[PDB]
């Protein structure tokens, strides 16, 4: 502790008193986690394998909830030709617990794709799809040349 | 004074406490704020206006910050030297150039005269007083009838050593007998509480 | 512990900034050590410390009602405990980082302090602030009091069972002042009512998104990448040093005049107590 | 009805008097919440095998105030008076 | 807990939780009390201790041993003698009382003559004579010398801005 | 016919437990001492909720 | 009184003290501060929000 005043004074000698130097908390060890019963597995790859898709003008939309996510098996997946991942973080989402899920599906032209964005203007997200000027989760384009086409 | 030392420690404080503000002021000259170097020289001579304003930008609000809180914190300091100098001057004024009559205002005991000498950035007031010693304690009484008549001291105390009475002043022991062009007369002896016959 | 809430990578960042707190640290310290030699200044100006008699003999006055009363437990007087009934244990820091430090005086001390005080100017007049108390009795030394006002010293001790009374009287009228009307006491209520407006503006505004995504930080660290997270952790920072700056300056300002006021009160003890 | 959530709250309490709704303070206690997303403008009630109130919500900003078991006892509307 | 993470002890909870709630708060936004998700009970959290930590010295020049308080700490978990102002830690107690040089707090104050915390004398004791037919008058005087310092100004600084 | 809403329609904003302290809130409540239309099958408008009694 | 002018130096110092304070008050809202305009609804009416 002498060092310690010596090093807060920045000399070699102290004088009669008493000093603050720093402060000391309890180190805790031993993490606990808690999650609910809730196993069932979740319908996100029929998102993905609908056979059809609509418009952009009536885009397709799902709610998700009570279920056990699962992102690792599909971000590791090569078939996505983008990704661009807005609000939080392409590899942390196994680690958060939501409310709700929202999956709005559709097909774009491949000049407009660029356009799904917060907070920019243009022809289709002007007076089609608009986003908000917050995060809402991400966005996901893949290319299909053999279906639609 | 010449042997014993920390007897100046005010002075002392007060220049050791503007060292450390204008140090301090110096040693914030050296760090980045969030920019890529803590040299304008580096910055300027390393880039394209475009981010370099960015930088520049980043490295003056922070210089600029703590420029300010070196300014409040002179300005605190600045307040309370003066006032401590308006008390100085008061004491000047009063101590020296007269003698002081309230109490715990210059020495401890009855204020006799002062004397000033200068000090490095400041005063130095030299305090001549009076105390009292060698205590002795006697017998009193508050007032003496005499033919029914009270009498009462002038200025001054009756005392007794044990036979006779004296009157006295309060801070020194001089004790003169009791006559009537020290004492004065007012009343009788009836309704006064320790009167004494003599 | 105010800034960065139990975080590594925020003081990591907040060791770039200078060195914006050492200086707030000190002010701090140093406001708290003056706070001490305010009431030292004031209450401990008598050398030993004096106690009345068993004798009660004061000519008639009566002083049962300031004197210390033996029979409780912090050995106080009557005005005293109604003082302190009409003003409303190991404290941690709080995560906030507050901290309440106790007085170097407790109030046993300070009421030592207060009866010491009032035994010298009863039992020896004005003598015991130049040298050694010298005693002398109640009568003569009110006597001696009048004297010095103009007026004869006749005119107490042919009237001095009208003055005992009056000034009984006047002692008993005061207990009834202090206990019906509680308002008297507002110069000591609002230092403490400024003091606490102002620490829980400090408490309150921590959860503000000052322009970022969140107002608590492990929200933060636990979903946005490192990479691009620096740029929320900042515009929170540069919050909360002006909310901590802004604290120091005007606790210092409101400092000083504490500091003005004790120093009246230490002259008028000096000069009004213990002399005329 | 908010942001595609529709939200049931309920309570059952007696009273004394006979005319109309009594002098007193009362919380509500949620019941219900659906995640439905539909657009409502108009609702009718349906009979058994004839005496109701009805009062519109409007945003306000109230005081509320907790005993030390968490109840509502009291409450003060700021844009009244 | 569902995202929730914190850092404190667990305990067993009192208050009584209606049951669609699913966690509490003290004041302002204070976690306290919590429900989890799957055994359907409610713990109260509370932070585990820390503090500052100071440090008793009487000089280099004289010795070479230090005593160290810590600040609002029940050290039952970290001569330990615990204070009002924390806990010291190398230092004994004593039931003499003098007049100290070193102030801790709560009226308790440690010196060296090693290293030694008691409680501070407020002076010297003495009861005066008082009677109501006698007085006391002095004999002899000195003559004393008294110095005091003031100081009146200070150093005059100008700091650019370019 | 219209009646006075004294002091009705206070309801728990959140889910989150508190005691012994006041809370200033925002939120669609009804107003204190407003109307409220007795009624006696007549379809009603839905503004933005309804406080709905009943005896 | 009369006569002889600068006798009431200090009341005369106060008051320039103060309006000197409200003008360079009042003589900051035109600073640029770094942004593009000074004026708030020209920028706003030149510029989308992001
Ligand atoms: C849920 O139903 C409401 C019905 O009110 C939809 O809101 C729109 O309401 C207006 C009347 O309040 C309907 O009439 C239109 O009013 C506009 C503005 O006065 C007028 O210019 C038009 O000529 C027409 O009279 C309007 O039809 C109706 N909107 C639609 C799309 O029917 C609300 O949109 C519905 N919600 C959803 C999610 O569909
Ligand atoms: C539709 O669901 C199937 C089943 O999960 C997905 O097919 C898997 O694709 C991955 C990577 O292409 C392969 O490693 C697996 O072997 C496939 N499994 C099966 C059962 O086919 C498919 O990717 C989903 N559709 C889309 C568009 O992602
Ligand atoms: C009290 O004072 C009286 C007055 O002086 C003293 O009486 C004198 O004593 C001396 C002793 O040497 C005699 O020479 C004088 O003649 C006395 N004077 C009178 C008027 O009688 C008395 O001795 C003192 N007593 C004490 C105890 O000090
Ligand atoms: C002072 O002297 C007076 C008289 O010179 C005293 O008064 C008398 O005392 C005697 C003795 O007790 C009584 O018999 C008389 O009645 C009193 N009055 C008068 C007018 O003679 C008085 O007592 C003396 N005082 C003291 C304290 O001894
Ligand atoms: C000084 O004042 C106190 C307080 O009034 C007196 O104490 C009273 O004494 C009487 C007689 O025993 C009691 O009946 C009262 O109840 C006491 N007052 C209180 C508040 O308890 C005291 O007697 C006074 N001093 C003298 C010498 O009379
Ligand atoms: C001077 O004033 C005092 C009180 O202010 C008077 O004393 C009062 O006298 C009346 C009449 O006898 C009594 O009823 C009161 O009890 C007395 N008061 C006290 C406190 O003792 C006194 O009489 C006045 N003197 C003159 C000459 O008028
Ligand atoms: C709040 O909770 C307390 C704790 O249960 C209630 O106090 C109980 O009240 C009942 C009814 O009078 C008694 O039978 C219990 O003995 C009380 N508990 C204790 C520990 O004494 C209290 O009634 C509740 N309500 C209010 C408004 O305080
Ligand atoms: C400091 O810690 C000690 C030891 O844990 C505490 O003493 C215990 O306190 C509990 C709570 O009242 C009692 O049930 C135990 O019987 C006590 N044990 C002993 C040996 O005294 C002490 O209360 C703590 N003090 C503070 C202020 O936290
Ligand atoms: C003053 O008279 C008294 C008479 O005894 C003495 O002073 C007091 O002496 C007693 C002795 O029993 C002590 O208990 C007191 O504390 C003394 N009073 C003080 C110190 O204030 C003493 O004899 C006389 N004074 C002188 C100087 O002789
Ligand atoms: C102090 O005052 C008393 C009362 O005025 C004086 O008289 C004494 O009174 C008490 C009873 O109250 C008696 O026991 C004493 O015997 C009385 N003393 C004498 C000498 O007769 C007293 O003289 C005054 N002085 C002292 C030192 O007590
Ligand atoms: C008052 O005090 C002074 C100083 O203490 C005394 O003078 C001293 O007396 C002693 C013995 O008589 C001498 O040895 C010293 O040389 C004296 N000092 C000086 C400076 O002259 C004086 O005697 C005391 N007065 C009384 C009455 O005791
Ligand atoms: C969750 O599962 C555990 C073990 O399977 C069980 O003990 C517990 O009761 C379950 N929770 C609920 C709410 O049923
Ligand atoms: C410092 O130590 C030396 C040597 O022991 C001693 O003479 C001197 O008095 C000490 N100084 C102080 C201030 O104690
Ligand atoms: C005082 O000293 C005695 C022994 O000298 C000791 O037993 C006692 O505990 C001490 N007082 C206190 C309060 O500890
Ligand atoms: C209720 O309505 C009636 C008539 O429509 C009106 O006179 C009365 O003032 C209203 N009540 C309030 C509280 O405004």
């Amino acid at each position: 502790p002498l060092s310690e005043t010596k090093c807060t004074l920045k000399s070699f000698t102290v004088e009669k008193g008493i000093y603050q130097t720093s402060n000391f908390r309890v180190q805790p060890t031993e993490s606990i986690v808690r999650f609910p019963n809730i196993t069932n597995l979740c319908p996100f790859g029929e998102v993905f394998n609908a056979t059809r898709f609509a418009s952009v003008y009536a885009w397709n939309r799902k709610r998700i909830s009570n279920c056990v996510a699962d992102y690792s098996v599909l971000y590791n997946s090569a078939s996505f030709s983008t990704f661009k991942c807005y609000g939080v973080s392409p590899t942390k989402l196994n680690d958060l617990c939501f409310t709700n899920v929202y999956a709005d599906s559709f097909v774009i032209r491949g000049d407009e794709v660029r356009q799904i964005a917060p907070g920019q203007t243009g022809k289709i997200a002007d007076y089609n799809y608009k986003l908000p000027d917050d995060f809402t989760g991400c966005v996901i384009a893949w290319n299909s040349n053999n279906l639609d086409s | 004074l010449s042997s014993t030392a920390s007897a100046l420690g005010k002075l002392q404080d007060v220049v050791n406490q503007n060292a450390q503000a204008l140090n301090t002021l110096v040693k914030q000259l050296s760090s980045n704020f969030g920019a890529i170097s803590s040299v304008l020289n580096d910055i300027l001579a390393r880039l394209d206006p475009p981010e370099a304003e960015v930088q520049i930008d980043r490295l003056i609000t922070g210089r600029l910050q703590s420029l300010q809180t070196y300014v409040t914190q002179q300005l605190i300091r600045a307040a309370e030297i003066r006032a401590s100098a308006n008390l100085a001057a008061t004491k000047m004024s009063e101590c020296v150039l007269g003698q002081s009559k309230r109490v715990d205002f210059c020495g401890k005991g009855y204020h006799l005269m002062s004397f000033p000498q200068s000090a490095p950035h400041g005063v130095v007031f030299l305090h001549v007083t009076y105390v009292p010693a060698q205590e002795k304690n006697f017998t009193t009484a508050p007032a003496i009838c005499h033919d029914g008549k009270a009498h009462f001291p002038r200025e001054g105390v009756f005392v007794s050593n044990g036979t006779h009475w004296f009157v006295t002043q309060r801070n020194f022991y001089e004790p003169q007998i009791i006559t009537t062009h020290n004492t004065f007369v007012s009343g009788n002896c009836d309704v006064v509480i320790g009167i004494v016959n003599n | 512990m105010y800034i960065c809430g139990d975080s590594t990578e925020c003081s990591n960042l907040l060791l770039q900034y200078g060195s914006f707190c050492t200086q707030l640290n000190r002010a701090l310290t140093g406001i708290a050590v003056e706070q001490d030699k305010n009431t030292q200044e004031v209450f401990a100006q008598v050398k030993q410390i004096y106690k009345t008699p068993p004798i009660k003999d004061f000519g008639g006055f009566n002083f049962s009602q300031i004197l210390p009363d033996p029979s409780k437990p912090s050995k106080r007087s009557f005005i005293e405990d109604l003082l302190f009934n009409k003003v409303t244990l190991i404290c941690a820091q709080k995560f906030n980082g507050l901290t309440v430090l106790p007085p170097l005086l407790t109030d046993e001390m300070i009421a030592q302090y207060t009866s010491a005080l009032l035994a010298g100017t009863i039992t020896s007049g004005w003598t015991f602030g130049a040298g050694a108390a010298l005693q002398i009795p109640f009568a003569m030394q009110m006597a001696y009091r009048f004297n010095g006002i103009g007026v004869t010293q006749n005119v107490l001790y042919e009237n001095q069972k009208l003055i005992a009374n009056q000034f009984n009287s006047a002692i008993g009228k005061i207990q009834d002042s202090l206990s019906s009307t509680a308002s008297a006491l507002g110069k000591l209520q609002d230092v403490v009512n400024q003091n606490a407006q102002a620490l829980n503006t400090l408490v309150k505004q921590l959860s503000s998104n000052f322009g970022a995504i969140s107002s608590v930080l492990n929200d933060i660290l636990a979903r946005l990448d490192p990479p691009e997270a620096e740029v929320q952790i900042d515009r929170l920072i540069t919050g909360r040093l002006q909310s901590l700056q802004t604290y120091v300056t005007q606790q210092l300002i409101r400092a000083a005049e504490i500091r003005a006021s004790a120093n009246l009160a230490a002259t008028k003890m000096s000069e009004c107590v213990l002399g005329q | 009805n908010i942001d595609g959530y529709f939200k049931i709250y309920s309570k059952h309490t007696p009273i004394n008097l006979v005319r109309d709704l009594p002098q007193g303070f009362s919380a509500l206690e949620p019941l219900v919440d659906l995640p439905i997303g539909i657009n409502i403008t108009r609702f009718q009630t349906l009979l058994a095998l004839a005496a109701y109130y009805v009062g519109y919500l409007q945003p306000r900003t109230f005081l509320l105030k907790y005993n030390e078991n968490g109840t509502i006892t009291d409450a003060v509307d700021c844009a009244l008076d | 807990f569902n995202g929730l993470t914190g850092t404190g002890v667990l305990t067993e909870s009192n208050k009584k939780f209606l049951p669609f709630q699913q966690f509490g708060r003290d004041i302002d936004d204070t976690t306290d009390a919590v429900r989890d998700p799957q055994t359907l009970e409610i713990l109260d959290i509370t932070p585990c201790s820390f503090g500052g930590v100071s440090v008793i010295t009487p000089g280099t020049n004289t010795s070479n041993q230090v005593a160290v308080l810590y600040q609002g700490v029940n050290c039952t978990e970290v001569n330990v003698f615990q204070t009002r102002a924390g806990c010291l830690i190398g230092a004994e107690h004593v039931n003499n009382s003098y007049e100290c040089d070193i102030p801790i707090g709560a009226g308790i104050c440690a010196s060296y003559q090693s290293i030694i915390a008691y409680t501070m004398s407020l002076g010297a004791e003495n009861s005066v004579a008082y009677s109501n037919n006698s007085i006391a008058i002095p004999i002899n005087f000195t003559i004393s010398v008294t110095t005091e310092i003031l100081p009146v100004s200070m150093t005059k600084t100008s700091v650019d801005c370019t | 016919a219209y009646t006075n809403s004294f002091t009705r329609g206070v309801y728990y904003p959140d889910k989150v437990f508190r005691s012994s302290v006041l809370h200033s809130t925002q939120d669609l409540f009804l107003p204190f001492f407003s109307n409220v239309t007795w009624f006696h099958n007549p379809v009603l408008p839905f503004n933005d909720g309804v406080y709905f009694a009943s005896t």
